């Protein structure tokens, strides 16, 4: 189904990494290594299968297991009112 | 390609505003 970052959040990259403030919850957030690389696919609106692609492109993974790890992942976000229309 | 490592969503709480 489809999903987008929260219109309310402020990404700001720092080599690495990056910061996410929400500005109506008031709180902020660090993202590193493959949950930045993540979240810089949902900022150009990737699907979740685009995602799986790109990161088994990238890295030195198995596909289910970054299945398992990007569901719990965009689980987490969508917690925090960081994500958007998300459903398993 | 790079080593992989499972994506984690670090907390910090309240901003300053
Ligand atoms: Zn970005
Ligand atoms: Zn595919
Ligand atoms: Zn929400």
């Amino acid at each position: 189904n489809a999903m987008k970052i929260s219109d309310a959040v402020v990404s700001a990259h720092i080599d690495d990494e990056v910061v996410l403030l929400h500005l109506q919850t008031g709180t902020y957030f660090g993202l590193d290594a493959v949950g930045s690389r993540i979240w810089s696919l949902l900022e150009e609106g990737k699907r979740p299968e685009e995602i799986v692609d790109a990161i088994c492109a990238e890295y030195s993974v198995d596909r289910p297991t970054v299945e398992r790890d990007l569901r719990d992942f965009l689980r987490a976000l969508a917690n925090k009112e960081l994500l958007e229309g998300y459903a398993d | 390609m790079k080593e992989y490592r499972s994506p984690e969503l670090k907390e910090y709480g309240r901003v300053e505003d």
